[PDB]
């Protein structure tokens, strides 16, 4: 992820110099130069899987740090949730801008001032975007077609693009309501990310509308299977990766699939 | 394994007196009927007959309008359309000289969303469709 | 996605006898009547009919003076007008002739508000407006 | 914004055939009548009458001695002061010859504080003050 | 601030048919009478009378022995003693010529206690002591 | 420690009028008789006989389409498998002649699953295997 | 249905003035128990609950919960029965 | 034997100079070290790990995880127990 973080800093920044990796500037190197460090990989639970910290220390001539100030605005343009292709690996990721280091250093010795900048990947060890979870397929379907952005399975995807949603199952209750019959339910949660917060606004609201609207998913394009909506509801306070915004709660009921023969002839004879 | 099918009661569709009524939250309708029980001489198990039928309905919904208090104790019909998407096969079934056991004229508490509740008979019934 | 409306409960203004009554809580009227029902000799059907009406009414609010005490079984007026802001189109009743079945002299309890609580009937009704 | 008042029912203070009581809890009393509804042979609404009068009221409180069960089902007045201390327009009522229902002798919980539950009726009632 | 006091429901006392019983967990006495409402041809106001007196009881506590259903419906007498120990004036009851409504032989669910549950009638009372 | 068993509802399976029905939820069948009380003029305990009897039943359900509105009052009949699975020792009961009490044409509500609720009487009774 | 439990901060350095302004958008929210959602006049949003929370936090959080409803119409139409014409015979 | 599990990455990616190299800590960890046995006295659980290894035909550890676990797998521990005397002869 160096070498992608590193293009996408030289190619849309001019006023930088060189992006280079962490011990590697003399002296002499010409500021302002960045310097691309990578952090810890730490399981975030079952929706972000590993999630990378890396930051992105930006130098400077110690002229002033309205400077620097400008170049760490232009920084988090660039790289805040846009999709970067790494090169070399040949597969893509996306950074999400988290905030800034602890303070605003100077370094005398090195005559330079310097701040850094912190971002972090999501989903470092999935690769995939498949799911054996049916229901969770058909309403990523529903919101693909419905609302025209991508839609993700149960966990995120490093490379996601933003707008995006992603619906995924916290809950599953099953139910024998009956001798034949098996009520199996699920209490589905799904995102919406946008750098646009009005947007994601925007998009549940569409989303909940058409969820109560039609008050049913076709669980596969054959038909003769529906999901049944129980109740959906947004938390808009909560977290936007972690969480995710709207709760939906869905049930289905099966039918123990027995058979048997059929009397399809019947036949007597009368005596006295 | 094979699937099945519950009519969530969210899909009725009630036309009332022919105009659709749209906040009609809740309604029951049955065919009483007499069983006129009698003990025979000599055998000692009971025999139950038709006798005779009597209906009775009700109606619970959101109140916008004076539109029972106004209809008097007039005799009306009654459509309902319990429609089935997961299987397009509605049902719809047809009460005859619907009349109001009761005029509902006023009922409302100061905290709460006025409702109208309706009871009543009908003379007969007819399935249109299953 | 076109409004609605629920007459919220809160806006019903009821003007007892003439003065405007402020501390009302729920009101309730209903316009009963004998069903009558009757069996004919050949149809097995019964059939119903108006027979006589009869009206009933109840009142529940917090009790600011005797006035239901001082009034006694005289008979008296009700309006109710179920006032709709969201439309305009408000909705008045006029109750004739309530006269009170019980007079509520007492009713309190210790640690609680003291309400006073009405019932009684009506000759009859007029829907003055909708 | 004007000011209100509601009546709170710790304000009453029942004096039972003149003597303070200071246990009671909370108090009915309320003044049925026979509605003697009839249905006149050309007008199809029913008409009420005053009929005759019947009182009936009730007490609840805490026991502390056998006033009640002493006093037997002689005949006594009860004065029932519904004070109003936001505006000082109390309110006095006087149930005239009250005579117990049911005496209660025992009533009692072993894990409880026991309370003496009273009912009964009195021929007549004065509206002292309002 | 002047004391005050409630009879505290586990200082009753039954002593039952003169043995002291101390399982008993509530008991209920009431003396009832016929109202014997009569309505005059001349005042609008109905008059109640003493009629005919009748008793009434019931204990319920945990079962510990077949007193009960081996007393039968036989007579006897029951003394209840509601001691106060905040102010020493206990109060003393005597049921006259008790009588078992109903022999409770077996009342018993697996995941409980058993309680043993009575109700009767009494001929009279005695106010021993207040 | 030796097993036992409990057999649990959801092993019932019920075939109404030979087809056999799946969306049933819960089912009850009782056989009453009237107890025909004599009192002997000269023993004081009082003696029952079976005088005659009379069957009851009913059945709630998911709708899910017209058979008993449709079905009408005709008469049909009714199988019972609780099988138990724990012990293969199934029981199996027939009514016969089962016969609705009254006709379930509606009953829905808006926010919840359309449930079919059935009540009638049945002439007698066949207990085919245990 | 559609409820939302919308939450209201008020931000001031004279923390009496945070007090009258609340107290004074409460009793607007109460005495006028709907709002005009749009200028058009057709919507509402009927109040259902307004509460305030001194202690919390001026900025975080925000003083007063408010929980409004409102009720939408599924928005399907058809055609009408302008004019109807039989004829008779025997 | 024994089953690795990856867990994430030392604090940061340092540089060492005056050893002339670079560096990064994975941090793995293990589970279970003092299990051994994989055998329980609970009857119940015994039952459905066996019902589970029938129908799954996966590994099915009955009691807790040993350290060397073959993924896939399931386990099947309980947790809470409740024992109710319902009658005079039933548990």
């Amino acid at each position: 992820m160096r070498a992608g973080i590193r293009k996408a800093l030289i190619d849309n920044i001019k006023e930088l110099k060189g992006c280079y990796e962490p011990n590697v500037p003399n002296k002499d190197t010409k500021k302002p130069y960045m310097v691309v460090v990578q952090g810890q990989d730490n399981d975030h639970g079952e929706t972000i899987g590993f999630e990378r910290s890396i930051e992105v220390w930006i130098y400077e001539g110690r002229t002033t740090f309205k400077k620097l100030d400008k170049l760490t605005k232009q920084v988090v343009e660039v790289l805040d949730m846009n999709t970067i292709v790494d090169e070399s690996e040949n597969e893509a990721f996306t950074c999400i801008y988290k905030g800034t280091s602890e303070n605003d250093i100077v370094v005398e010795e090195w005559d330079a001032i310097a701040r850094g900048i912190r971002f972090s990947v999501i989903a470092l060890e999935d690769k995939e975007d498949t799911t054996n979870d049916r229901w969770v397929e058909a309403l990523s379907r529903h919101t693909k077609d419905l609302l025209e952005i991508e839609s993700y399975k149960d966990n995120w995807k490093k490379n996601f693009i933003a707008p995006c949603a992603l619906w995924r199952t916290t809950h599953i209750e099953n139910k024998r309501i009956n001798y034949h019959l098996i009520e199996i339910t699920k209490t589905m949660k799904c995102h919406v990310v946008s750098k646009n917060k009005d947007e994601i606004v925007k998009l549940l609201e569409t989303l909940e509308t058409s969820l109560i609207i039609d008050k049913r998913v076709r669980l596969r394009e054959d038909k003769n299977m529906y999901l049944t909506l129980v109740s959906v509801v947004e938390d808009r306070e909560s977290d936007m990766f972690t969480t995710g915004q709207l709760t939906a709660v869905f049930k289905m009921i099966g039918k123990i699939k027995r058979e048997g023969p059929t009397m399809d002839k019947i036949y007597g004879n009368g005596n006295l | 394994i094979e699937e099945a099918s519950f009519l969530n009661g969210s899909d009725v569709v009630i036309l009332i007196d022919g105009v659709e009524e749209l906040y009609m939250e809740e309604i029951k309708a049955d065919f009483e009927q007499d069983e006129q029980s009698i003990k025979l001489l000599g055998c000692q198990n009971e025999i139950s007959r038709v006798g005779t039928t009597k209906g009775s309905f009700s109606l619970n919904g959101y109140k916008t309008d004076s539109k029972f208090a106004k209809l008097g104790f007039r005799s009306f019909e009654i459509i309902y359309n319990l429609s089935n998407s997961e299987t397009l096969g509605y049902e719809s079934i047809r009460l005859k000289n619907c009349r109001l056991k009761k005029l509902p004229l006023i009922n409302s508490k100061a905290g709460e969303i006025v409702k109208i509740e309706v009871e009543g008979s009908f003379r007969g019934y007819d399935l249109l469709n299953e």
